[PDB]
Formats: C-alpha cells, sequence, structure tokens
C-alpha cells in the first residue's frame, strides 16, 4: 500500500508542511515538515525516496526562490539536503527519467527560465540539458514512453497553450501539438497513453477543463472537467487514478481533493487537506515508519 | 495577487 505525499504549498504564506494521504482509508498523516518552507516546488519519487524540489519561500520577511534539492526517506521520516541546482527555479516543473531527476524552466526573480538541469542521485550531481524551445514558468510536466514533455506555462509575455518533449538519446526539444486551452500552473500527469492537463489559468479565469494528448495519434482532447476550478494544483496518478489536490479558484485556495476515474469518466470529491492551500509539490511512494 | 497561484 502506497500513499499520496503533499509537500510545502502556500496559504498566507509559503508552507513547510508534509502531509500523506491513504486513498485505502482516507485518512491523512503530518510528517517532518520542510527544513524551509516552499511553494511553487515540484516532487517526486526516485528509488523509493522523495525529492523537493526548487519552488520559492514566499513569506513576510520576503520572497526567496529556492535552488534546492531535499530527498525525505519515509524509512526515518527525516529531510536530508541534497546537491542544489544551478539556478533557482520558482513554479517549477519536474519529471523522472531513468531514475534521473529533470528540473524544467521556472522563476528566478523576473527571469523566466528556458534551461533544464538532470540530477544523478547515486553521484549526487546536477547538470544541465538541452535547454526548451520556449521560456517557461508554471509550466506542468510528465514523463511517459521515457519522453519528458513541458505543457503550458507563462514565458514572461504570455501564457501558453503550446508545448514541447524532450528525447533524451538526442538531447533535444520538438514542439508538438498545442493544447485547445492557454494553460498556466495546470496540473500535469501522465495516464496511459495520455498527457493530462488539468485546470491551471488562461489568463481570464482558473480553469476546471481537463485535456489529454494521445502520444500516437498526437492530438488533445477534452475530458470530463474536474468538479472546481482550480489553479496552481498538486497532482498524481495513483491506481490508474489522477488525483488533484487544492489549488486556486479565483476567490480561496481549495482543500478539495478530487479523483478522476478513465473508466467512467467522471471526477468525485474523495477527501479534504487538513486545510485549503496551492503550488503544493506532489508524488507517491510507500507509507512512513 | 497573482492570479495563477493566488499568491500575494
Amino acid at each position: 500500500g502506497r500513499l499520496i505525499y503533499t509537500a510545502g504549498g502556500y496559504f498566507r504564506q509559503s508552507l513547510s508542511y508534509l502531509e500523506a494521504y491513504n486513498p485505502s482509508n482516507g485518512s491523512w498523516l503530518r510528517l517532518a515538515d520542510l527544513q524551509v518552507p516552499r511553494s511553487g516546488l515540484a516532487g517526486c519519487v526516485v528509488g523509493g525516496l522523495l525529492y523537493a524540489v526548487g519552488g520559492r519561500n514566499n513569506s513576510p520577511d520576503g520572497n526567496t526562490d529556492s535552488s534546492a534539492l531535499d530527498c525525505y526517506n519515509p524509512m526515518t521520516n527525516q529531510w536530508s539536503p541534497c546537491a542544489s541546482m544551478s539556478v533557482p527555479r520558482n513554479r517549477i516543473g519536474v519529471g523522472v527519467i531513468d531514475g534521473h531527476i529533470y528540473a524544467v524552466g521556472g522563476s528566478h526573480g523576473c527571469i523566466h527560465h528556458s534551461s533544464v538541469e538532470r540530477y544523478e542521485p547515486e553521484r549526487d550531481e546536477w547538470h544541465l540539458v538541452a535547454p526548451m524551445l520556449t521560456r517557461r514558468i508554471g509550466v506542468g510536466v510528465a514523463v511517459l514512453n521515457r519522453l519528458l514533455y513541458a505543457v503550458g506555462g507563462f514565458d514572461g509575455t504570455n501564457r501558453l497553450n503550446s508545448a514541447e518533449c524532450y528525447y533524451p538519446e538526442r538531447n533535444e526539444w520538438r514542439m508538438i501539438t498545442p493544447m485547445n486551452t492557454i494553460r498556466s500552473g495546470a496540473g500535469v500527469c501522465v495516464l496511459h497513453n495520455c498527457i493530462y492537463a488539468a485546470g491551471g489559468y488562461d489568463g481570464q479565469d482558473q480553469l476546471n477543463s481537463v485535456e489529454r494528448y494521445d502520444v500516437e495519434t498526437e492530438t488533445w482532447t477534452f475530458v470530463a472537467p474536474m468538479r472546481h476550478h482550480r489553479s496552481a494544483l498538486g497532482i498524481t496518478v495513483h491506481q490508474g487514478k489522477i488525483y488533484v489536490l487544492g489549488g486556486y479558484d479565483g476567490h480561496t485556495f481549495l482543500d478539495s481533493v478530487e479523483c478522476y476515474d478513465p473508466d467512467s469518466d467522471t471526477w468525485s470529491e474523495v477527501t479534504r487537506m487538513t486545510s485549503g492551500r496551492s503550488g503544493v509539490g506532489v508524488a507517491v511512494t510507500m507509507e512512513p515508519c | 495577487v497573482d492570479p495563477s497561484t493566488g499568491e500575494l
């Protein structure tokens, strides 16, 4: 039995909460807080360990974009610092391939990244790889068939609907079919043969629409929309289902957690986080202790 | 307020 981990986030100020949800009994667990508060970060799992990457600490004492990478061990319930990225990345995108972590775009100060970095766990090192064709922050990133996808985001001027794909063996980026909707800060994940883009901000209102890209047919298609509209949401897949946690709808920071079942193409409210928030890194791994 | 995230 695995769990859904939610790290950091934002509600009134960046939070350092590490909470976990168990789909089996619907309960939550609070774990060791993050050493430093952060939101706009990305989470991911490698070799059973949880990684909190980038983000920003939006506090009263001031904003501080982070280039930190920290590891959380369910076995000990403790956070250990790792090699830091060559640059701070707020509202970062993250994906994993062959046990390697890819940090995509994000922002630093008023600058929007197009750069990308790859982290080697065993050697504990980061190295820059080919930069995206576009500068993107608030970008959603997912990995399918060992290929990395960068969807939507913001290049400083316009919210994007475009997306591209990175092919490791060639260290090159290639644009792909753009989405039907301009999406910034959407939850992007992979389920079966599709890359999902849920919610986000199109420059006018937080979205509740969800579209998926078929790598084969190379086209996007709208599926059942989520109950709530939500941007800067946490997302992840668990036992053939999409889970979207929190986010901002333009009025309040949501605490609702919706679940998507492809079979019946329907969403359901499955639980609520201990409290509403946005920009939280999400990932799945073994339960603690 | 940031429309996309709701952050101040």
